[PDB]
């Protein structure tokens, strides 16, 4: 059995500017099997108003999803994407590079 | 899809060839099937075509033309056992089958030595018109109290002999029994 | 591979009725069709796999149960005369593709306002003409099944206690004795043709057997005449 | 413009954590169009232009077929696991589809995967299944024995699928056939002392197909170009980038429009 760990990419919809309204995206892809848990974090705490696309299918048999939330970036606020999958011993927290 | 058409009835002679046409008009196409159904029996699978070409299975062959939306079932070296209804069915875009109303195929036996005659049979009596050639057609009764059956073919297999016959019953006489039908001038009335 | 019961049934308007169907072909798809003159098979209901059913083209007045992978039953809750038809159960491995259908033997259903015109046949055998024997050296026996209703009969010929097929011709469809009448009774003829020498043999025995399909024990009967039940009516002839 | 239609199936034996036993999803290009699962037991539209153009009878008919295919998938997976001598949770996948290319030439494909790895690949030109191992060879032998089914599959891929694609394309024209040009910017920064990086960044574009390259004096860079994935922005548009470490210019091609950003 070959299991594939997810690729996690955290990015904003529009070029980020501190104090200007945007959308924080987390694209989770290339994983197999399908059971996955994704959360968006603001200063280590889970964001409640988080939307997501349905589980999607790639031609290479792996899966992908997009998790997103409306946000206003600031110098102080650290945003991250927390992912859990069978390939991971612990949940993987991927920090946004702040564009 | 919308519709499927095939002739109501077809008549051919024993030993000859017959082509049963089927035209379909569907939205999408996933195959065309042919089934045989003998009188009072269940339909049985004969053939399937999805791509252009002819598929041969013994004396039977199935053709499909996608561009023309047309199929035919070809029957060679016709036998009496080939008398049946032939059902045409097309599978549409949603994999639904659209069935044709069927084609009844009637095989005319090759009568080598015709000896047309009308005989009287006792148990109240019955009139039998027998041994006439396949060209002869038997017409239904003109009177309500007189009963006339259609042409029937029997096979005396041990003597390799086939014969046509029609029965009439009910004053009534065998000499007047089949007066509504065009019978051979040489018909023997004993 | 497909078993369907009953082959024949007479019902009164308003009666309930279940048709059975079983397939031992390990197929997923099962279908209920009705066959009527001048038209193509019409799907009543189908079952794409175990655990699911759906309406066909003509679901009104019917219901179905996909009991298990093998069984698919058709229910007529309140029989109506328009339900008089030949019902076929069929199955295929799956709905889509180049999957061949296997049909059941058929169920001939007759729905009547009352069972008062149900009648078994009168069977009579007519011996060959002496004129035919001397003219052709062949002998034709004729059998007549008359006055029956509904048109539910199976005729067979028996020579010396064995069923024959060679030299036999039975009318494919019966004739209406009273055409202009809505509940006209039926007539059917058959011919058995043998050699003059076969008929001339005094030890040769000829029997015409007509299986009639009528009423059953559970059907109510209040008329003065005999209950027109499913029965075999026969007529004999010996060689001379 | 290149378009595609594809239907996927996913089967999971012994599923945990609320995962359905069976999922089936359809796509036109990158867009989901239809969904079915073993929990809902209903085939539903995934695009408003699918809902508005297909009557309830379409969804009713396909719900029946999908329930049937769900049952067959469960059994096929059990037979595979028996062939492999496998215990616990395993996956079985299917992808069927077609593409209508720029020149009007078409492609068609039908594939299976066991545990996310290629298992059986259909070849519609030879009417044969390519098998990865001995277990797949057993299935290949059985499927190849049914010649009518292989012909039915070739016809579906080459004719039916293309007709469905064209139909769905007309329904979804306003989404599928639109062009949202990219907003491209060139960023320049000294990173590690003496190393300058040039990032060519594009966003707000539809369709997701974009070509981005770096040129030195109007000729192809011999040096390493670092590429950013084409990512969904969450509003139906996409973003991407290409970077080099340094006369330089960024070239962007999108929907028949070429763009140059000189540094």
């Amino acid at each position: 059995m070959i299991q594939r760990t997810p690729k996690i990419q955290v990015y904003s919809r529009h070029p980020a500017e501190n104090g200007k309204s945007n959308f924080l995206n987390c694209y989770v892809s290339g994983f197999h099997p399908s059971d996955i848990e994704v959360d968006l974090l603001k200063n280590g705490e889970r964001i409640e108003k988080v939307e997501h696309s349905d589980l999607s299918f790639s031609k290479d048999w792996s899966f992908y999803l997009l998790y997103y939330t409306e946000f206003t970036p600031t110098e102080k606020d650290e945003y991250a994407c927390r992912v859990n999958h069978v390939t991971l011993s612990q949940p993987k927290i991927v920090k946004w590079d702040r564009d | 899809g919308q519709n499927i058409d095939q002739p109501t009835e077809m008549t051919a002679t024993e030993g000859a060839i017959v082509q049963i046409n089927c035209t379909y008009q569907t939205s999408g196409f996933n195959g065309l099937f042919w089934y045989q159904q003998h009188a009072g029996e269940a339909p049985t699978f004969l053939s399937y075509n999805v791509l252009d070409g002819l598929e041969e299975k013994g004396r039977f062959s199935s053709f499909l033309s996608r561009s023309k939306g047309y199929s035919y079932l070809l029957l060679k070296e016709l036998q009496m056992k080939d008398s049946a209804s032939y059902l045409c069915a097309a599978e549409d875009s949603n994999y639904q089958l659209i069935w044709g109303a069927g084609t009844k195929l009637i095989i005319k036996p090759d009568i080598q030595n015709p000896d047309p005659a009308v005989y009287q049979l006792r148990d109240k009596s019955v009139c039998l018109f027998t041994d006439f050639d396949s060209q002869t057609n038997v017409s239904q009764s003109k009177d309500s109290d007189v009963y006339i059956t259609d042409k029937c073919v029997l096979d005396m297999r041990s003597m390799d002999f086939k014969s046509n016959s029609a029965v009439a019953w009910s004053d009534f006489a065998c000499a007047n029994a089949f007066n509504n039908s065009i019978i051979p001038e040489d018909t023997f009335f004993p | 591979g497909v078993t369907q019961t009953p082959k024949f049934q007479v019902l009164k308007t308003g009666q309930s009725m279940t048709l059975q169907c079983a397939q031992d072909m390990n197929h997923n798809s099962m279908y209920w069709y009705r066959q009527d003159p001048g038209m193509g098979l019409r799907l009543i209901y189908y079952s794409a796999s175990e655990g699911t059913t759906d309406k066909g083209e003509v679901p009104n007045g019917y219901n179905v149960s996909r009991l298990n992978k093998r069984e698919f039953s058709l229910r007529l809750e309140s029989a109506a005369p328009s339900q008089t038809s030949v019902y076929f159960c069929a199955s295929s491995y799956e709905v889509s593709g180049a999957n061949v259908l296997t049909f059941g033997e058929g169920s001939r259903l007759t729905v009547l306002e009352d069972l008062k015109n149900v009648f078994p046949p009168e069977v009579a055998v007519f011996e060959p003409s002496e004129a035919e024997i001397s003219h052709t050296q062949k002998a034709t026996l004729v059998c007549l099944a008359t006055g029956f209703y509904p048109d539910h009969v199976e005729l067979s010929w028996w020579v010396n206690g064995k069923e024959v097929h060679s030299g036999v011709c039975t009318d494919p469809q019966p004739l209406k004795e009273q055409p202009a009448l809505n509940d006209s009774r039926y007539a059917l003829s058959s011919r058995l043709r043998v050699s003059a020498t076969f008929w001339q043999n005094p030890r040769n025995h000829f029997r015409c057997q007509v299986q009639f399909y009528g009423l059953s024990e559970n059907d109510e009967w209040t008329q003065d005449r005999a209950k027109p039940v499913t029965q075999i009516v026969s007529a004999e002839a010996w060689g001379r | 413009r290149t378009h595609s239609l594809r239907y996927f199936r996913l089967g999971v034996s012994d599923p945990i954590h609320g995962v359905p036993e069976f999922i089936s999803v359809g796509y036109v290009d990158s867009h989901p169009i239809t969904t079915y699962d073993s929990v809902t037991r209903q085939k539903e539209p995934r695009a408003p232009w699918m809902a508005e153009n297909l009557a309830p009878d379409h969804w009713e008919r396909y719900t029946q077929l999908l329930r049937g295919w769900q049952q067959m998938f469960k059994v096929e997976l059990k037979r595979l696991q028996r062939h492999y001598n496998h215990s616990g949770s395993h996956t079985y996948q299917r992808m069927i589809g077609c593409e209508l290319l720029e020149d009007g030439s078409t492609t068609g494909f039908l594939q299976y995967a066991y545990d996310g790895q290629d298992f059986l690949i259909f070849n519609k030109d030879t009417l044969s299944w390519l098998a990865v191992d001995n277990v797949a060879h057993t299935i290949k032998q059985a499927w190849e024995a049914n010649q009518h089914e292989l012909l039915y599959q070739k016809n579906w891929l080459e004719e039916e699928c293309i007709a469905w694609l064209k139909r769905f394309l007309e329904y979804g024209k306003d989404t599928l056939q639109r062009t949202e040009p990219p907003l491209v910017r060139v960023n320049r920064k000294e990173t590690f002392p003496g190393v300058t990086a040039l990032f060519c960044k594009a966003h707000g574009f539809y369709p997701p197909e974009i070509y981005m390259t770096w040129m030195k004096n109007g000729e192809e860079i011999v040096q390493e170009i670092d590429y950013g994935d084409i990512l969904p922005s969450g509003d139906g548009t996409y973003q991407a980038w290409a970077s080099i470490e340094l006369l330089y210019s960024c070239h962007v091609e999108h929907s028949g429009v070429h763009m140059v950003l000189q540094v």
